């Protein structure tokens, strides 16, 4: 459990990363719009940049869904950790005043 | 005994992808980059004839 | 490192009820905002999803 | 009984300006003109007449207490600006679940505005 | 001719009333009897104390409120207090029983008897007013006075007068600490009955209050008068605008307005500032960007929910003292070139802003320093929703069982009510939701 | 306003409540003429609660005093404050009970029934608006067991929506007096669940284990028992005859105390009790009280709550303190022993605070808690009424006077069924909703 | 007996207790029955009225 948890915030450092990209490539789309009209004639690379675009928002997905299924595992071990110690103290119990 | 070994197989997985899609990512801008200064060559090389 | 993360629980019976407030103009707008809606629940915080991004 | 108007004067009688701050009566504007003089239409000691018709409402005024309204009183303001179909049906059927507050001199007269 | 008529309900509505008018005749510089100090002419003015007082014959004001309650002991007190000469005595109404802790008992029963009287002295109090501007109501959520005969006071005052604003200043039941067990059922079916007969509100839990005084004033054992103090000079600085001139005065019915975007969402969240003491007052300059920045902290808000666990969807702002409209934007700015405060999307200019030129004043043996400058905050957002969502989870495990409702039903409440008004809180919740998504296609 | 009736019945009646009166002449200020002269004005601003007026500036207790031998009574008005009672309240039979409650219910508590009747009649009449009734009585007699229960029963028929309490005494079964005590206790516990508002349940037990560990008095006599008791009676109604920053009463208590009709049974306690160098050793704060409220040796009944689950807490202080001290510590008590409350009900815990301290005393609490735990007396009054009427004995006193036998038999049925239910409500789940919410 | 069951049985199947019309007349709580003051109107509608 312990090691999951830093195994979750590492993949969300990295969203922030995806994020700050999709805003970078954004920004750049607006400074093409800065051009005048003789270089505002569309060329390949600005479909270079439509193609940043898709790829950030399907990268986006799967550390989306990255954590999705480290949430559901993560809640699990916790229950399960808490039955365990839950069931240890009954055990334990009658033997209070052995050494244990 | 389940989670355990259930835990041990997701780790490594969400490590995996971790580095890939890092990875990707910068490979995604170079190549993007590289095509504007493409056209910026064109451009300069057009504005030294005229 | 406690591990809390859970929706304060309801009974079934007062579930399913639609909304008394329609904003959006069309179902098409609608579904598509509820669907994107689900998709960062991993990554909003405090409860019910409508926090701001974690990080 | 009727509230007439003070025609170039009718700022002065408004309800408002006269520091009566709730649902007031509403006033005559125009006046109709009768032809020729009026017939009799009751007895001595005011008894209407067996031909004149009557009306059939209360002969005691419509009051309503507090132990007579009723126990969910729908409000005046009715704006159904965003809500649904089914939602503005229900407040719908709500303002009108009980006629009795409606013909009631104290009772509500609530205005509907908007749609679904 | 701007005029707010005082509706206080229960103990607590009668408290928070002994501040606020406190408050308000060392403001207007009345004396306890109700007289100015002097034997001044009736032909000067400073008629500014029309808004709250209105005139008798021997140049004497009285208090246009009427303190309403069940119990005696609590109208008794003030019967007997130094202000016993400045209240009318007809205004004070009580009653020879109360609900105790049963919104039914305050509903159907007890609050049905005295209905008419109290609705007869307002009714004489707004003949008196000649423009009312509204009336402000203060109750709790929890007491079965201030919850049931409140509510039926607004029902009957819906009908009694259908445009004028009835602003609801609430006290909230608190997440945690609670000085009752049935409150849930009281703050379920209050708000259910509201829902319709209600233009703003403004609750407020008495537990941030308790962490803001033991944080910033530096009083670790106050009482509900240092809690009824703040709760004065928010009304305060809300009906500065109307009492005293501005540099952008800014009425009830524009704050109204620009704060409630569908017509179930009428919920904003206080916060004012500064709020510390002289001792720390000593040390720190108190600007316009300083306290704006104090208003937005979610260490501030009197209302246990965090801001940052949803989104802001108005924020009406009121600026109070010796403040400047270009220090105000600088200010504004720097709020909004901010990623931790979010607002939603259809609102991208979500502010109503305005300034009054006289500073708060001090009452002797209060808490607060004397300052030059203060701001009040109502900020409608949608992290109340899960308040919304905590208080539905102990109804909801409570009503389970079916525990306290006997004495409901005995009391003569049908049981389906409880059902109905829960679902209409589950159906609010999703209200909340829906105007809290976004849209991008 | 909101008047008191205070019914007295039995010798332990009459004695616990000729010091409830004293405790309250001295609290509101009454010499052993009947008038008043204290110095504060709050001291006679609500004293209509209690007393009523009498010519000379005079105040009558609002009490009735109902009894099968004369012997008590003469006791009783030759007491201290013995002779501020008005005579005619009095009122006593010539033949005793016996420790027989088919004697004090069936034959001849039917003959003082009529008058005491007319007398609380008198006193019900005289008040304007009345809150209800507080009647004083014990289970193991013969007259507060017996026909106070007949008093019970008329009086909930003919003022129903009226309060009423009742601070009985039960029998503890590790100490006894009467051989017939079970018989009485369970033939009364069945009258007392079905026409009582609330019921406290003292020990006198338990109050002798208080005194001696506690206190520390070398002799605890009556007095003290009867002194702690009409502490608690005293601090349940307080904020009823007193203002404070957050006002309470006893309708309000049941209200929030009673989750059911059938589960009314309380276990009270009082905070401040300390001996000489306890007093000088202990500084009287917020929570050193909490912790001496809710530690179980302070508990005046005669059951463990570490054994039960906290149903429902009650707390009314008494003094002029700060809330947030008040509404931390219970906060505090309810976070940390998380298992002794039940978990279906969040906040278990119902607070008031009234400003005018108890005299001599600058402040006090006072609790009132209801929990399952309270069950372990009436398994012990089960199995001791097993052992007896298993084999009929003693059976002849109470068949003689015209009852039959399944009244037994149906009283211990009922009481049976009573911590059954209370045993389906100790071992029940909050996160479950089942056979009503089909529909 | 299943007395979590039967607790909200009574509870649910029931109805409630109809309370008697009563009105306050003073600043200070004066309870007062409305049918009998002549505030309602009791007699005029009833009887043979006229006859
Ligand atoms: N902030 C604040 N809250 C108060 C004050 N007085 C009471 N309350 C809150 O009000 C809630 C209960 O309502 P109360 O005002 O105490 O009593 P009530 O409104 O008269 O209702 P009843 O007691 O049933 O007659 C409690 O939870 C208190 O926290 C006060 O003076 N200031
Ligand atoms: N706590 C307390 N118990 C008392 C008092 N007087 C009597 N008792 C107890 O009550 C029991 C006897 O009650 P009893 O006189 O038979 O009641 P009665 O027959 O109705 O008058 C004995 O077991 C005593 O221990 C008292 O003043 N205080
Ligand atoms: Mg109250």
């Amino acid at each position: 459990l312990r090691l999951l948890l830093r195994q979750r915030e590492a993949t969300d450092r990295r969203l922030s990363e995806v994020r700050k990209g999709l805003l970078i490539n954004q920004q750049s789309v607006k400074l093409r719009g800065y051009r005048p009209k003789c270089e505002k004639i569309p060329d390949k690379a600005d479909s270079l940049l439509v193609w940043e675009k898709k790829e950030l928002k399907s990268m986006k997905r799967k550390m989306e869904k990255d954590m999705e299924i480290s949430e559901d595992l993560l809640k699990a071990l916790a229950s399960c950790r808490d039955t365990l110690d839950f069931y240890c103290q009954e055990r334990l119990q009658a033997v209070e005043l052995m050494n244990q | 005994k389940r989670l355990l070994m259930e835990s041990k197989d997701i780790l490594t997985e969400m490590a995996k992808n971790e580095v890939d899609i890092q990875n990707q990512q910068q490979e995604i801008s170079n190549r993007v980059c590289s095509s504007l200064a493409q056209k910026m060559r064109e451009t300069l090389e057009l504005k030294e004839r005229m | 490192p406690p591990v809390k993360l859970d929706a304060l629980w309801h009974m079934p019976h007062f579930k399913k009820v639609a909304s008394h407030l329609a904003t959006f103009p069309t179902e098409a707008d609608r579904q598509r905002a509820l669907k994107a809606h689900k998709e960062e629940y991993a990554v909003r915080q405090g409860t019910l999803r409508m926090g701001n991004y974690t990080h | 009984a009727t509230n007439y108007s003070a025609n170039q004067y009718e700022k002065a009688y408004l309800p408002t300006y006269l520091q009566n701050w709730s649902p007031a009566r509403p006033t005559k504007e125009k006046i109709a003109a009768h032809e020729g003089y009026t017939q009799i239409i009751a007895n001595d000691r005011g008894h209407l007449l067996p031909s004149v018709p009557r009306s059939k409402a209360s002969p005691w005024g419509s009051f309503m207490g507090t132990w007579q309204m009723p126990l969910k009183i729908p409000p005046a303001k009715v704006t159904l600006t965003a809500r649904t179909t089914t939602a503005a049906d229900n407040l719908t059927k709500w303002i009108h679940k009980n006629p009795d507050l409606l013909n009631a001199c104290n009772g509500l007269r609530p205005e509907i505005s908007g749609k679904p | 001719m701007r005029e707010c008529i005082s509706i206080h309900v229960g103990q607590a509505g009668v408290q928070i009333g002994n501040a606020c008018w406190e408050l308000y005749c060392l403001e207007h510089g009345i004396q306890p009897d109700g007289q100015m100090p002097s034997d001044k002419t009736i032909g000067g003015g400073d008629d500014s104390f029309n808004t709250f007082f209105s005139e008798t014959g021997a140049g004497k004001h009285v208090p246009r409120a009427v303190f309403v309650d069940l119990e005696p002991t609590v109208v008794d007190e003030v019967r007997t207090g130094t202000y016993r000469q400045l209240f009318h005595p007809e205004q004070l109404i009580t009653g020879k029983e109360d609900a105790a802790n049963n919104y039914a008992r305050g509903h159907y029963t007890i609050g049905k008897e005295i209905v008419d009287l109290v609705l007869d002295r307002i009714r004489k109090l707004a003949d008196l007013c000649t423009g009312l501007q509204g009336f402000l109501i203060f109750h709790s959520f929890g007491g079965g006075t201030g919850s049931g005969f409140a509510s039926l006071l607004m029902e009957r005052l819906s009908v009694d007068y259908g445009k004028k604003s009835k602003l609801e200043f609430a006290i909230y039941p608190a997440p945690q600490v609670s000085t009752a067990v049935v409150e849930p059922y009281n703050s379920i079916l209050t708000t259910h009955t509201t829902l319709e007969h209600s233009d703003c509100a403004f609750m407020v839990d008495n537990e941030a209050i308790y962490d803001i005084c033991r944080r910033n004033l530096d009083i670790e054992r106050p009482t509900y008068t240092n809690l009824n103090r703040l709760i004065g000079q928010i009304v305060s600085s809300i009906t500065a605008s109307l009492r005293f001139d501005g540099a952008l005065n800014v009425d009830l019915t524009e704050f109204q307005t620009n704060l409630v975007p569908y017509p179930r969402i009428h919920f904003p969240l206080a916060t004012y500032a500064p709020v510390i003491s002289a001792e720390k007052a000593y040390h720190e300059q108190l600007s316009v960007a300083e306290i704006t920045n104090a208003c937005f902290e979610p260490a501030n808000q009197m209302v246990k929910c965090d801001p940052r666990h949803g989104k802001y969807m108005a924020c009406c702002m009121l600026y109070r003292g010796d403040v400047v409209p270009k220090d105000v934007n600088a200010a504004i700015a720097t709020i909004k070139t901010k990623r931790t405060i979010q607002f939603v999307d259809w609102c991208p200019t979500g502010f109503k802003v305005g300034i009054n030129y006289q500073p708060p004043t001090v009452v002797p043996g209060g808490d607060l320093a004397k300052v030059q400058r203060a701001v009040c905050m109502l900020s409608n957002t949608t992290a109340i929703a899960e308040a919304w969502a905590r208080l539905d989870h102990k109804f909801d495990l409570m009503y389970a069982k079916r525990a306290f409702v006997h004495w409901y039903v005995g009391e003569g409440m049908e049981e389906g009510e409880f059902s109905e008004a829960r679902e209409d809180l589950a159906a609010l919740e999703k209200d909340y939701e829906e105007v809290g998504v976004d849209s991008v296609e | 306003m909101r008047e008191i009736v205070h019914l007295q019945a039995g010798q332990c009646g009459n004695q616990i409540g000729a010091k409830f009166w004293e405790v309250i002449s001295d609290e509101h200020g009454i010499d052993p003429t009947g008038t008043y002269h204290g110095d504060s004005d709050l001291q006679l601003e609500r004293i209509n609660v209690y007393y009523n007026e009498a010519t000379g500036g005079k105040y009558v207790p609002r009490a009735v005093l109902v009894d099968l031998e004369p012997g008590t009574m003469d006791s009783v008005r030759s007491g201290p404050f013995g002779q501020i009672f008005r005579p005619d309240n009095f009122v006593f039979g010539q033949s005793g009970a016996g420790n027989n409650w088919a004697k004090g219910h069936y034959t001849e508590g039917a003959e003082l029934v009529d008058s005491v009747l007319d007398v609380v009649r008198k006193e019900a009449e005289s008040c304007d608006c009345l809150q209800g009734f507080q009647l004083t009585h014990s289970l193991g007699g013969g007259t507060g067991s017996g026909m106070g229960t007949l008093l019970i029963s008329k009086i909930r028929e003919e003022y129903p929506d009226r309060i009423m309490n009742t601070f009985s005494v039960v029998p503890s079964p590790k100490v006894s007096d009467t051989v017939v005590e079970p018989y009485n206790a369970t033939l009364s516990v069945h009258q007392l669940v079905e026409n009582t508002d609330e019921t406290y349940c003292i020990d006198n037990e338990a109050l002798y284990d208080i005194c001696f560990r506690t206190l520390k008095l070398t002799t605890p006599t009556y007095g003290d028992l009867n002194h702690l008791v009409s502490a608690t009676m005293s601090g349940v109604t307080t904020c009823l005859r007193f203002p404070g920053q957050l006002n309470a009463d006893l309708r309000k208590l049941a209200v929030n105390m009673v989750p059911f009709p059938r589960l009314h049974f309380f276990m009270p306690g009082f905070a401040p009790l300390t001996s000489r160098g306890s007093q000088q050793y202990r500084a009287l704060t917020v929570p050193e009280l909490t912790q001496q409220m809710f530690d179980a040796k302070n508990m005046m009944a005669a059951c463990d709550p570490r054994h039960g689950r906290y149903l429902t807490v009650a707390a009314v202080f008494r003094g002029r303190m700060s809330m947030k001290e008040v509404d931390e510590q219970m906060l505090n008590v309810q976070n940390k022993n998380s298992s002794y409350f039940v978990e279906w009900i969040p906040n278990n815990v119902k607070t008031a605070v009234c400003d005018i301290p108890p005299r001599g005393l600058k402040m006090s609490a006072t609790f009132i808690g209801n929990s399952t735990a309270i069950q372990e007396l009436f398994k012990r009054i089960s199995e001791q009424f097993t052992a007896m009427f298993r084999r009929k004995a003693f059976l002849h006193w109470y068949t003689g006077e015209g009852m039959d036998e399944m009244e037994f038999t149906e009283a211990e049925s009922n009481m049976n069924d009573l911590v059954s239910e209370y045993q389906q409500y100790q071992d029940a789940t909050a996160e479950e909703e089942g056979e009503f919410e089909e529909e | 007996k299943n007395f979590i069951n039967t607790n909200a049985a009574d509870v649910i199947m029931g109805v409630a207790k109809k309370p008697k019309p009563i009105y306050v007349d003073k600043r200070t709580g004066d309870k007062h029955d409305l049918e009998t003051s002549g505030l309602f109107p009791k007699y005029i509608n009833k009887k043979d009225y006229g006859i």
